[PDB]
C-alpha cells in the first residue's frame, strides 16, 4: 500500500493506491484508501485493512458528532488528536490532509502513534519508491495542477515498483470550500 | 412536600430552581458584562481587616477565557473549578483551546444535572463568560442556574438584572477599549470596581491594570 | 433505625424486647456437672409431628442452645453460629470457647432490622461447663444458671430458690424439671419437655431420649 | 538507567559516619559524577542508597512524605522497619540497597528482597567486598573521629581503585548529638 | 508414598505407609496419611503433603457443617463429590471409604477432579505393586485374617519394590460402626 | 427533624447529644494517674443473684487498657478495632503502638460514626488509660472530641466522684501505688480494678487479693 | 426547609448551612493576629480533669498554621484532610505547597458536603496562615459553605466581635515586632499563643513559656 | 421492616393475611405416600386458564402447594428449583425434604430481615420422602406436621380434619380425607414421584362425597 | 524472589523438655551478612519457633504469626495450645502456596514433653522427636538419629542432650559452608524458656 499527498497553493491533494493484498493472492481488485472524515479533511490510512476501517470508521464519527456538537468546522488537528491518542493505546499508519483557519493542513501517523506535520508524505510499501520521486520533483506553492501531475506520479511509481502495491489510482483535491474527489485517477 | 425537593409543581412549574435565583438576585453583588467592538469588558463591584486586594468575581479559565461569577461563593469557586478542568480535558482530547459556547456546554450542563436528580442541590451561582473564538468575533455568554447558554450582546447579573437592561440600551444606542471600557465602569455608576477585558492582548484575557482605573473613571 | 431517643435508650433494639415474651420457655442451668437444658414441649399443636421440633440445638458437637423468640431469627443466628463456630477450627481441633462462640453471636447481635431472638448457649470447653444468655441487645452475659421465655418472668425466681453449685447432673435435672415444670399447664412428660444435656466429662451434647425423662417423672 | 555503585557506615560511640561517591553510571559509563546519593530523613536520621537512581529517589520521596506526618519523633528503627516492610510488599520490584542510619546509634540494612538486618558496621554494594572485610579488619567501638574517618577513607581508597564504577570525590554525613552533619567537602 | 484399600465381607479397609519423603531425602517417616472425616467416612491423601492436608481438613469441614446442617450422617458419594467439585477448579489424588450402604462404598478422586467408584483403589507411586496383589491375592471377597494379612502382604511388597515409600505399615479395618487401628514395623521376618 | 444529618435552629445536633443520655445509665468507672502509674477501678453491675456480672476493663495492648461505659455493642466494636489497629502498627513497624495515635484514631472512627447519618453515634465513651513511656489517661465523648485527663469519672452516679476528685490532687499521694489505689477506691466508693504503669503493664488485680484490699478502704 | 443541607429556602436562604454560624458563633475564640513583622494565631479554650493541655492550633508543615473554632471532632479531621493534602502535593510536586491552594482545596473540601441530603457540613470554621520574608504574611478565614477569604487578621469563635475592636487597632497591631502578645493578654479582659516570625525562622513554633511570662507578668 | 412496641414485625403479620385469604389447600401424610389437594376457582368457559395452579413439581422426588400470591409463588418455586438442582449437584444426590425445607424458610426469612426487599406474601407446604411434610409459613418459620391446611378459612377445613383424622391409610382411601377436607387440585405424591391425578378418576368418588353429605 | 540462606535450626524433644538451637550467622550465595543474626523467634508464651528460609520471609512471617498468637490471646483472654499455633500456621502458608513462602519451619512447644511441630514451606506439618532444617539438616539428622533412637544397634539427660545438640551443630559447622560459627540455643523447660549464646 503507497499513499501519497502532497499540499499545493491552497489545497491539500491526497492520492492513494486501490488494491487490497492478503500477502499472497490478491483479495481485492479494488479498495478505498481515501475516506472522508469531512468535506474540508480526509484521511489515508495503510496497514491492516480492518484496523484502518475500524479506528476510520470511529473518528469519523468522532469528528462529524463532535461537529454537530459544537459552531467550528472541525479543523483538522483534532482530528490527529484523536487518532493518535486512539493508537497511542495500544496497527495502522495514516495520512491526513485537511484546509481550515491555518493552513491546508497534512499529518502523517505511524502506527505506534506518532505524528508529523508534512510538506509532503507516503507510508505503506511505496513509501520508499515514492520518496524516490516525490522528494525529488516537490516545489512549495505549486499550481494545484501540479499537485494533480505530481501526485499520480509518484503514485504510479510506488505502484509499478512494488510486488506489493499495483492496480488504479484515486486522488482528491481537499479545499477548504470542498473536496473534490475522483473514484478512478486513473 | 414539592417545594421540599427539586420537582414539579401542581401547576407544573418547578421551584426550588426559582430559590436558587433567589440566592443569586439576594446575593446583592451586581455585575455588568458588555461587549466592546472587536473586544469585551466585564466588571463588578469589589464587594474592615478583610482585604478588598483579594477580593473578585471575575476569575480566568483559560487564557483566552474568563467568567465572573455571582451566586453563592464555594458553588462558584466550585464551578470554576469546574470550569478549568472542562477546558483541560477538551484541549487534552482534541488540541483547541475551547470556543466560549464549548465552555458553556459544560457549564451549563453540569449545572443543569442537579436539576432532574432530587439528591444534589441546585446550582447557586450564575455569571458571564466571555473569551475569543476561533471566529474572530468576540464571544460573551452566561448561565442561570437553571441551564442556560444564553447568548448575548451585552448582560447584567446579580441583585440587579433586567432592571439595568434598559439601563444598559442607553448605552447600547453608542455601543475600541476606550469607547467600549467606559460604557462598563459607566454602567457601574449608571446603576474599587474591577474591570476585565479579553482585548488587552486580542486573544488573552487579563484584568485591567489598577493604575489605569480612574482615567476611565475620570474622563 | 437507630434514631436515638431523647431517654438515651437507643430505640428499635428497645422495641425489639419484646419479642422474646413470645418466647415459649427454656430453662438452662450449668452445674458442676455440666449443663441442663429444659424447654416447652407442650408447644406443639395436636397434628404438627410430635415432638418433631426442637427448640433446643447444638451449634457445635459441644455447644447446645435454645432459643427465646422468633423461630426464624433465631434458625438464621444458629445457622451462622455453626458455621462460624465451626469454622474456627478448621484445622486445629479445639473447637471455640464457648464465650468466644457466643461474643460472635453477639458482636454480630449488634448489628436491616435487630433480631427478636435471645439465646442461652450451654457448653463444656474450660473445665467446666459454661452458660451464656445472649439478650437480642447484643448484651452477652454469663449466668451459672438462668430462663428464657415469657415464663422467666417469675420463674426464674424458683433458680435463686434452688440453685447451689454442688449438684450432679442429675440433681440439676431435677432442679431444673422442677422449675420448668411449674409454669407448664400440662403435667410434664416427654411431650411437655424437650430436655438435653452437656456432661462435665463426656462434654458431648445430648437431647435426652423421651424413655428418660418418662422414668424421672 | 542509573546506578551507585557502593555506599556505607560506620558507627562508633560519639556519633555515627556514612558516606558515599557522588557519581551516577549511566550503564557503561557516567552521566552525574555529582550525584547525592545519601539523603536526610530525619534530624537525627538518614537513608543511602546503592542501586538503580529512580527507585531510589522513589523511596527517598516516600519515607519523607511518611515522615512529615510525624515530624515523639519517628525512630531510625521504625523508620528501618518501614523501609523493609515496604520492599516486601513491592516484591510480591525495587532495585536498591537502601540502608537507614542515625540515632543509641542504629544502622539498618536491607538487601533488595525486604532482607534487612542491624549491625554496628554496614557497606552496601561492591564496598561490602572491597571495603567491608577491610573495615571489619581495622573497626573498633569507640574510634574517635579522626581514627574512624581516617578509616573508611581507606577504605574508599582501596574501593575506588577496586571497584569498577566510583567517583573519586565522596560526599560525606557523620550524625553527632549536635544533630546531623553533612558535610559538603569531597575528595 | 502407598495407599491401599479394598472390601471384604465384613467392612471397607485402609492400609498405608507411613514414610513422607521430601525428593530422595526423607522428611519423615513418622507421618500418617490416613485422615478421618465424618465419624464413619475415611480418606487417605496420596501425593503433596500440604495440600493434600489441606484438602482434607476443609472437607471434615465442609461435611460437618452439612452434618450439623440436617443433624446426620451424609453419604459417601457426597464426600466424594465435593472434593470432585473444588478440586476441579485447580494438586494430589486421594481414596475414600464410608458406610452408608449396606455395603462400604469406596471411592478415589484425581487431581484432575476424575472421580471414581469401585472395589480395591490403590494410589501413591508404589499402588501399582499392592495394585497387582490385589487381584492376584483377592479375586473376591475374604476374611478379616485374610484380609489383614493380605493388605499387610501387599503393601510389604510395596514397601519391597518401591524405594519411594516404606516405613511403618498402618491397616484400619472400618466395622460398620466406626473402624480399627493397626501399626507394625519392619515385617520382613 | 429527628437525625443527626441536620443541626437544630439552635444549632445543636440532638442525636448526638443523645449518647450522653446513653452513656448515663452505665455504672460509674473511676481513674487516677501517678506520676509512673495510672489505676482505674470499674463497678460491674449485677443484672441477678445468679449473674456473673460483666468487666468493664480490658487489655488492648502491653501497656495500654480501657474502660468503656456505654452501650456494649459499640463498647466491643471499639475494642475489637482498637486492638486490630494496635496489631497493625506493631505488624507494620516492629514497634509498640504511640497512645495518643490511637486515641486519635479511634475518636477519628467515633466522628465518622457521628458526621455519617446511616450510622448512628456510638452511645459510650472509652476512658483510655495508658502509656508508651509517661503515664496518660484520655476520654473520648462519643464525638471526634477526645480530651487528656489527670483524674476521669464516669457513667451513673459518677457525680459523686467528680466532686470527689477536687478533694485530692492527683498525685497529691503518687509515690505509693497502695496509695493511688485506696484514693481510688475511695474516689469510687465483683467489683472491678486495674493498674498499669513503670515495668508492669497493664494489670488486673481482681484477685482475692484485691478482696483483701478492699478492706483497706474500712482497715 | 430548614430541615436540608441542600434544599433551598423560599428566599434562597440555607438555614442548615446558617445554623453553622450558630455553632461557631457559641464556641471558643481563636484570635489569629498578624505582626508586620510576622503571624501569631491563638486559643483561649474553655473545656481534677486535666488543664494543661488542649491545643486548638496545628500546622500542615512546618511553616503553615491552622487554628479553628466550631465542633472539635470535624475540624481535627480537616487539620487531617490538609496534612494529607499538603504531603500529597509534596510527592507530587516536590515542595511545599503555597499557603493560598491549599486554603482554595479545603474550601472545595468543606463546600462538598454541603451539597449532600445525607451528608452533614461540617461545624467549625478555620484559620490558615504562613509567613516568609518573600511570603507575606496572610490569614485566610474558611466560613463553612465555601467563601475562605484573605485577612489581616480575623478573631473567630464565641466573643469574636467584642474583640474587633482590638483587633481592629491593626496598626496598633501591626506595629509589633515580638509584644503583640503582651498587648493581646489585657485586650482580651488553656491559651495557645504562637509563632511564624522573622524570629521564628518563619517555621511553626508554639510560643515559649518563659516568653509567656513577660505576658502575663506585663500586668 | 420494623419492630412495633410490643415488639411484632407489621409486614409479616400483614404478610400472612394475603395467605389468610386465599385458596384453600391441604396435605394428607403416610408411610410411602401422601395425598396434596387445593382448591382454585376460575371462569368455566376457560379449561387452559389454571393449568397454573397444579401442585409443582420441585423435583422428581419433591413436591410442593401453596396459597397466597401466585406472582410471588413463581419466585420462590423457581428459586427452588434452581435450588434442588444446585444442591443435587454439588451432591450428585437428590435433595431431601428437610434440606429444601430449611432453604425455602432461610430465604423468605431473609425477605423479612435484610431491607430493600418486600417481604412474602405466601405460605407453602411441602411432600417429599420416610415421607414427611413441611409447611412454611411467611415469617420464615417451618414445622413438620402430621396433616395441614393452608389457605382462606384453613381453620374450618383443619380442625374439622382433626375431627376425622386417622394416620396410615390406603393409597386410595387416604384421598377421601382430602376431599371430606376440602373444584379441586389432586396430586397425589408417591413412589417419591408426584402425580397430577386424573380428571375422570375421582369422578366416581365426586358423586359420592356430593351426595353422602346428601344422603 | 526467592534467596536461599542456611538458619540451620533444629529442634529435639526431650523427656520433659524441647531443645532449639540455631546457627545465628547469616549470608547471601556466598558471603556473610552479619555474623549474628536471629534465626529463632519467640512464640508469646510456651513456645518458640524457627526457620531457614530467605529472611524476609521468615522475618515477616514471624511476624504474622506473633501477630495471630497476639491477636488470638487477646480476643480470648487465653494463651493457644500449641496445636492451634501449627495448625495456623498450615493454613497461613496453605493460603499462599500458588506464590509459596521459602521459609522451612519449626515449632517447638510445650502442653504442660516437647510437644513440636517441624515441616515443610507449604505447612505439611509433622510432630516429631526432633527436627532439622536448612541446609545443615540432611547432615545432622543421621548424628540425631543414632544419639536418641537407635533403630539398628538415658537419651535426654539435659547435659547429655544439650552435649548432643552442641557436637552435632559444631560438626555441622565444619562439613558445610552456610553454618555459621555462633549459635543460640533455647530450652523450654516447663518454668520458662532459656537461651543460651553457646559458640
Ligand atoms: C496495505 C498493504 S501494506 C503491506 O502496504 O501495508 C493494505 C491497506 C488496505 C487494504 N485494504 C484497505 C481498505 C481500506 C483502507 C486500507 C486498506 N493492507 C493489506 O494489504 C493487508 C496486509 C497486512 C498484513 C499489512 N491485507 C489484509 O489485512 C487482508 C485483507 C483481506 C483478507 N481477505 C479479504 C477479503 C476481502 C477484502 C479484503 C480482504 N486480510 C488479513 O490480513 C487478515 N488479517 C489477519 C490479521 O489481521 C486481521 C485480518
Amino acid at each position: 500500500t503507497t499513499i501519497c499527498g502532497l499540499v499545493c497553493q491552497n489545497a491539500v491533494i491526497l492520492g492513494a493506491d486501490t488494491r487490497a493484498t492478503e500477502g499472497p493472492i490478491v483479495a481485492d481488485k479494488n479498495c478505498s484508501k481515501l475516506h472522508y472524515i469531512s468535506k474540508n479533511i480526509w484521511c489515508a490510512g495503510a496497514g491492516v485493512a480492518g484496523d484502518l476501517e475500524h479506528t476510520t470508521l470511529w473518528l469519523q464519527h468522532n469528528v462529524e458528532l463532535h461537529r454537530l456538537n459544537t459552531n467550528t468546522q472541525p479543523r483538522v488537528s483534532m482530528c490527529v488528536s484523536r487518532l493518535t491518542q486512539e493508537l497511542f493505546k495500544y496497527v495502522c499508519a495514516i495520512v491526513l490532509g485537511g484546509v481550515d483557519v491555518n493552513g491546508p493542513q497534512l499529518y502523517g501517523i505511524h502506527p505506534h502513534g506518532s505524528s508529523c506535520l508534512l510538506p509532503f508524505t507516503a507510508l505503506g510499501s511505496g513509501s520508499l519508491n515514492a520518496m524516490a520521486v516525490l522528494e525529488a520533483k516537490y516545489r512549495d506553492n505549486m499550481t494545484i495542477e501540479e499537485g494533480k501531475n505530481l501526485v499520480c506520479e509518484a503514485i504510479c511509481a510506488g505502484i509499478f515498483n512494488d510486488l506489493g502495491s499495483g492496480g488504479n489510482v484515486d486522488i482528491c483535491v481537499i479545499t477548504k470550500d470542498s473536496y473534490q474527489h475522483i473514484r478512478p485517477y486513473k | 412536600y414539592d417545594r421540599h425537593l427539586t420537582i414539579f409543581s401542581p401547576d407544573g412549574n418547578l421551584y426550588q430552581i426559582e430559590y436558587a435565583i433567589k440566592a443569586v438576585k439576594n446575593t446583592n453583588i451586581t455585575s455588568v458584562g458588555v461587549k466592546g467592538e472587536n473586544c469585551a469588558v466585564i466588571i463588578s463591584q469589589k464587594k474592615k481587616l478583610l482585604d478588598y486586594n483579594n477580593i473578585t468575581n471575575i476569575y480566568n479559565i483559560t487564557d483566552e477565557i474568563g467568567c465572573s461569577m455571582v451566586g453563592m461563593p464555594g458553588d462558584c469557586l466550585s464551578m470554576v473549578y469546574k470550569a478549568r478542568s472542562e477546558a483541560s480535558e477538551f484541549l487534552y482530547s482534541n488540541g483547541y483551546n475551547v470556543n466560549a459556547e464549548t465552555l458553556c456546554r459544560n457549564i451549563c450542563d453540569k449545572i443543569q444535572v442537579y436539576t432532574q436528580h432530587a439528591y444534589m442541590r441546585l446550582h447557586a451561582c450564575s455569571g458571564m463568560i466571555i473569551g475569543i473564538d476561533e471566529n474572530n468575533k468576540p464571544e460573551l455568554f452566561k448561565f442561570d442556574p437553571s441551564g442556560f447558554c444564553a447568548g448575548y450582546r451585552a448582560c447584567v447579573i446579580g441583585n440587579k438584572e433586567q432592571e439595568s437592561i434598559s439601563v444598559l440600551e442607553r448605552l447600547l444606542e453608542k455601543r475600541d477599549i476606550r469607547n467600549t471600557t467606559i460604557l462598563a465602569i459607566e454602567a457601574l455608576q449608571t446603576i474599587e470596581i474591577e474591570v476585565a477585558i479579553v482585548s488587552t492582548k486580542n486573544r488573552n484575557f487579563t484584568q485591567i491594570s489598577e493604575k489605569e482605573i480612574d482615567n476611565y473613571l475620570t474622563y | 433505625v437507630n434514631t436515638f431517643s431523647p431517654e438515651g435508650r437507643l430505640f428499635q433494639v428497645e422495641y425489639a424486647l419484646g419479642a422474646i415474651k413470645l418466647g415459649s420457655t427454656a430453662v438452662g442451668i450449668c452445674v458442676n456437672d455440666g449443663v441442663i437444658l429444659a424447654s416447652e414441649r407442650r408447644i406443639s399443636s395436636t397434628l404438627i409431628e410430635k415432638d418433631s421440633v426442637e427448640k433446643l440445638l447444638s451449634i457445635d458437637d459441644h455447644i447446645g442452645c435454645a432459643m427465646s423468640g422468633l423461630m426464624a431469627d433465631a434458625r438464621t443466628l444458629i445457622d451462622y453460629a455453626r458455621v462460624e463456630c465451626n469454622h474456627y477450627k478448621f484445622i486445629y481441633n479445639e473447637n471455640i470457647n464457648i464465650k468466644s462462640c457466643v461474643e460472635l453471636i453477639s458482636e454480630l447481635a449488634l448489628d436491616s432490622r435487630p433480631f427478636g431472638v435471645a439465646l442461652l448457649i450451654g457448653g463444656v470447653d474450660k473445665n467446666g461447663p459454661c452458660l451464656w444468655y445472649t439478650e437480642p441487645s447484643g448484651t452477652n452475659t454469663r449466668f451459672s444458671a438462668a430462663s428464657i421465655g415469657s415464663a422467666q418472668e417469675g420463674a426464674e425466681l424458683l433458680l435463686q430458690e434452688n440453685y447451689k453449685k454442688d449438684m450432679t447432673f442429675e440433681q440439676a435435672e431435677i432442679l431444673a424439671l422442677t422449675v420448668l415444670r411449674q409454669v407448664m399447664e400440662d403435667k410434664l412428660s416427654t411431650s411437655n419437655v424437650e430436655i438435653c444435656a452437656i456432661k462435665k466429662s463426656d462434654q458431648t451434647f445430648y437431647k435426652y431420649n423421651t424413655d428418660d425423662i418418662s422414668r424421672i417423672i | 538507567v542509573v546506578t551507585g555503585t557502593s555506599v556505607i557506615a560506620i558507627k562508633y560511640k560519639h556519633g555515627i559516619m556514612i558516606a558515599a561517591d557522588r557519581k551516577a553510571s549511566y550503564g557503561s559509563y557516567a552521566k552525574f559524577q555529582n550525584v547525592e546519593r545519601i539523603f536526610k530523613i530525619n534530624n537525627k536520621t538518614v537513608m543511602g542508597f546503592s542501586g538503580e537512581l529512580a527507585d531510589a529517589q522513589y523511596l527517598h520521596e516516600l519515607l519523607t512524605r511518611k515522615n512529615i506526618n510525624n515530624l515523639d519523633m519517628y525512630t531510625p528503627q521504625h523508620y528501618h522497619s518501614y523501609v523493609s516492610r515496604v520492599f516486601y510488599v513491592r516484591k510480591n520490584p525495587l532495585f536498591n540497597n537502601i540502608i537507614i542510619a542515625g540515632i543509641d546509634l542504629y544502622i539498618g540494612f536491607v538487601d533488595m528482597h525486604g532482607t534487612n538486618f542491624c549491625d554496628d558496621y554496614i557497606t552496601t554494594g561492591y564496598a561490602r567486598y572491597f571495603a567491608l572485610t577491610l573495615l571489619r579488619d581495622h573497626y573498633k567501638d569507640n574510634m574517635t573521629e579522626e581514627e574512624a574517618r581516617i578509616l573508611i577513607n581507606e577504605c574508599l581508597r582501596i574501593l575506588y581503585f577496586r571497584d569498577a564504577t566510583s567517583s573519586n570525590f565522596i560526599q560525606i554525613v557523620k550524625v553527632t548529638s549536635k544533630g546531623v552533619e553533612y558535610e559538603e567537602p569531597y575528595i | 508414598t502407598t495407599t491401599l484399600a479394598f472390601k471384604f465381607k465384613d467392612g471397607i479397609i485402609v492400609a498405608v505407609d507411613s514414610r513422607a519423603s521430601m525428593g530422595s531425602f526423607i522428611s519423615s517417616q513418622n507421618v500418617e496419611k490416613i485422615i478421618e472425616i465424618n465419624k464413619n467416612i475415611l480418606g487417605t491423601m496420596a501425593g503433596g503433603a500440604a495440600d493434600c492436608l489441606y484438602w482434607e481438613k476443609y472437607l471434615g469441614k465442609i461435611i460437618k457443617i452439612y452434618e450439623l446442617r440436617n443433624n446426620e450422617k451424609i453419604s459417601v458419594r457426597a464426600a466424594s463429590t465435593i472434593l470432585s467439585n473444588i478440586l476441579y477448579q485447580y494438586c494430589c489424588g486421594i481414596i475414600l471409604s464410608g458406610y452408608d450402604h449396606t455395603g462400604f462404598n469406596m471411592f478415589y478422586v484425581d487431581d484432575s477432579g476424575k472421580k471414581v467408584e469401585g472395589n480395591l483403589f490403590s494410589c501413591g507411586s508404589g499402588s501399582t505393586y499392592a495394585y497387582s496383589i490385589l487381584d492376584s491375592a483377592y479375586d473376591y471377597n475374604l476374611n478379616l485374617d485374610q484380609a489383614v494379612e493380605l493388605a499387610r502382604n501387599a503393601i510389604y511388597h510395596a514397601t519391597f519394590r518401591d524405594g519411594g515409600s516404606g516405613g511403618k505399615v498402618r491397616v484400619f479395618h472400618i466395622h460398620k460402626n466406626g473402624y480399627d487401628k493397626i501399626i507394625e514395623g519392619e515385617d520382613v521376618f | 427533624d429527628t437525625d443527626n444529618i441536620i443541626y437544630s435552629p439552635e444549632g445543636r445536633l440532638y442525636q448526638v447529644e443523645y449518647a450522653s443520655e446513653a452513656i448515663k445509665q452505665g455504672t460509674c468507672a473511676v481513674a487516677i494517674k501517678s506520676k509512673d502509674y495510672v489505676v482505674v477501678s470499674g463497678l460491674k453491675k449485677c443484672i441477678s443473684k445468679l449473674s456473673f456480672p460483666q468487666e468493664k476493663i480490658f487489655k488492648i495492648d502491653d501497656y495500654i487498657g480501657i474502660s468503656m461505659s456505654g452501650i456494649t455493642s459499640d463498647a466491643k466494636v471499639l475494642t475489637k478495632f482498637m486492638q486490630n489497629e494496635c496489631l497493625s502498627h506493631k505488624f507494620l513497624y516492629n514497634e509498640n503502638i504511640n497512645i495518643e495515635s490511637l486515641v486519635r484514631s479511634v475518636a477519628d472512627k467515633y466522628q465518622k460514626n457521628t458526621q455519617k447519618s446511616s450510622k448512628r453515634a456510638f452511645g459510650v465513651g472509652l476512658m483510655i488509660a495508658a502509656y508508651h513511656n509517661e503515664p496518660c489517661i484520655f476520654e473520648t465523648r462519643p464525638n471526634g472530641s477526645y480530651f487528656e485527663y489527670d483524674a476521669l469519672s464516669f457513667g451513673a452516679r459518677s457525680h459523686a466522684s467528680k466532686t470527689y476528685l477536687e478533694k485530692n490532687l492527683h498525685l497529691f499521694e503518687e509515690c505509693s501505688l497502695e496509695e493511688l489505689i485506696l484514693h481510688c477506691l475511695k474516689a469510687l466508693k465483683n467489683t472491678a480494678l486495674a493498674v498499669v504503669g513503670k515495668n508492669h503493664p497493664w494489670q488486673e488485680i481482681s484477685s482475692l487479693q484485691l478482696e483483701e484490699y478492699l478492706s483497706k478502704v474500712k482497715m | 426547609y430548614d430541615l436540608s443541607v441542600s434544599t433551598f429556602s423560599p428566599d434562597g436562604r440555607l438555614y442548615q448551612v446558617e445554623y453553622i454560624y450558630k455553632s461557631i458563633n457559641n464556641n471558643n475564640t481563636a484570635l489569629c493576629l498578624e505582626c508586620k513583622d510576622g503571624i501569631i494565631c491563638c486559643c483561649i479554650n474553655s473545656n481534677m480533669i486535666k488543664k494543661n493541655s488542649y491545643n486548638r492550633i496545628y500546622h500542615v508543615n512546618n511553616n503553615i498554621i491552622i487554628t479553628y473554632s466550631g465542633f472539635d471532632g470535624d475540624a481535627r479531621n480537616i487539620i487531617d484532610r490538609a496534612r494529607s493534602e499538603a504531603n500529597t502535593y509534596y510527592y507530587n510536586f516536590h515542595t511545599n505547597i503555597p499557603l493560598h491552594i491549599l486554603v482554595n482545596r479545603i474550601s472545595l473540601y468543606i463546600h462538598a458536603y454541603t451539597l449532600y441530603w445525607h451528608m452533614r457540613p461540617f461545624a467549625a470554621s478555620i484559620i490558615i496562615s504562613s509567613f516568609n520574608e518573600k511570603d507575606k504574611g496572610d490569614i485566610y478565614c474558611i466560613e463553612p459553605n465555601g467563601a475562605c477569604y484573605k485577612y489581616s487578621g480575623i478573631v473567630i469563635g464565641k466573643n469574636k466581635e467584642m474583640f474587633k475592636t482590638e483587633i481592629e487597632k491593626k496598626d496598633y497591631k501591626d506595629i509589633n515586632v515580638r509584644d503583640a502578645i503582651e498587648d493581646i493578654y489585657k485586650f482580651i479582659l488553656l491559651v495557645n499563643f504562637s509563632w511564624i516570625c522573622k524570629e521564628s525562622s518563619y517555621e511553626f513554633q508554639n510560643i515559649h513559656e518563659e516568653i509567656l511570662t513577660p505576658a502575663l507578668n506585663k500586668a | 421492616t420494623v419492630f412495633s412496641p410490643d415488639g411484632h414485625l407489621l409486614q409479616v403479620e400483614h404478610a400472612l393475611e394475603a395467605v389468610k385469604k386465599g385458596g384453600c389447600a391441604v396435605a394428607i401424610k403416610s408411610s410411602n405416600f401422601a395425598v396434596l389437594a387445593v382448591e382454585k376457582k376460575n371462569i368455566p368457559k376457560l379449561q387452559n386458564p389454571k393449568t397454573t395452579e397444579k401442585l409443582i413439581k420441585l423435583d422428581e422426588h419433591n413436591c410442593l402447594a401453596f396459597a397466597g400470591l401466585n406472582a410471588d409463588a413463581r419466585v420462590l418455586v423457581n428459586k427452588t428449583r434452581l435450588e434442588c438442582q444446585r444442591y443435587y449437584l454439588n451432591m450428585d444426590e437428590p435433595a431431601p425434604v428437610d434440606y429444601i425445607a430449611k432453604y425455602v424458610a432461610k430465604v423468605q426469612q431473609k425477605f423479612t430481615h435484610r431491607g430493600g426487599v418486600r417481604p412474602f406474601g405466601i405460605a407453602t407446604l411441602i411432600a417429599g420422602f420416610e415421607i414427611c411434610i413441611y409447611q412454611t409459613e411467611p415469617s420464615g418459620i417451618y414445622a413438620a406436621w402430621k396433616a395441614q391446611a393452608i389457605g382462606k378459612n384453613a381453620k374450618i377445613v383443619q380442625e374439622f380434619l382433626e375431627k376425622n383424622y386417622q394416620e396410615n391409610m390406603e393409597q386410595k382411601d387416604c384421598i377421601f380425607l382430602a376431599l371430606k377436607a376440602i373444584n379441586v387440585e389432586v396430586a397425589l405424591l408417591t413412589e417419591k414421584d408426584l402425580t397430577f391425578i386424573e380428571e375422570q378418576e375421582i369422578n366416581s368418588m365426586v358423586e359420592l362425597i356430593d351426595q353422602e353429605r346428601t344422603k | 524472589p526467592y534467596i536461599d540462606n542456611g538458619g540451620t535450626v533444629i529442634g529435639l524433644t526431650g523427656k520433659d523438655y524441647v531443645i532449639l538451637a540455631a546457627d545465628t550467622r547469616l549470608s547471601l550465595s556466598y558471603s556473610i551478612y552479619t555474623r549474628f543474626c536471629p534465626k529463632i523467634s519467640k512464640l508469646t508464651d510456651k513456645c518458640i519457633i524457627g526457620s531457614s528460609g530467605m529472611q524476609s520471609d521468615i522475618k515477616t512471617l514471624h511476624s504474622l504469626l506473633q501477630k495471630k498468637i497476639q491477636l488470638f490471646v487477646l480476643e480470648h483472654s487465653h494463651y493457644p495450645d500449641i496445636h492451634v499455633i501449627a495448625r495456623l500456621l498450615c493454613v497461613i502458608l496453605y493460603s499462599r502456596r500458588f506464590f509459596p513462602y521459602y521459609a522451612f519451619n519449626i515449632l517447638a512447644g510445650v502442653d504442660e514433653k516437647g510437644v513440636l511441630y517441624n515441616y515443610d514451606s507449604v505447612g505439611s506439618y509433622c510432630e516429631a522427636t526432633h527436627s532439622c532444617v536448612g541446609s545443615g539438616s540432611q547432615l545432622i539428622l543421621p548424628i540425631l538419629d543414632n544419639r536418641v533412637e537407635q533403630k539398628n544397634q538415658t537419651n535426654f539427660n539435659l547435659g547429655d542432650d544439650i552435649n548432643f545438640v552442641k557436637d552435632a551443630i559444631t560438626s555441622a559447622t565444619e562439613r558445610d559452608i552456610y553454618t555459621g560459627d555462633k549459635t543460640l540455643i533455647y530450652v523450654i523447660d516447663k518454668m520458662g524458656i532459656n537461651v543460651n549464646t553457646l559458640d
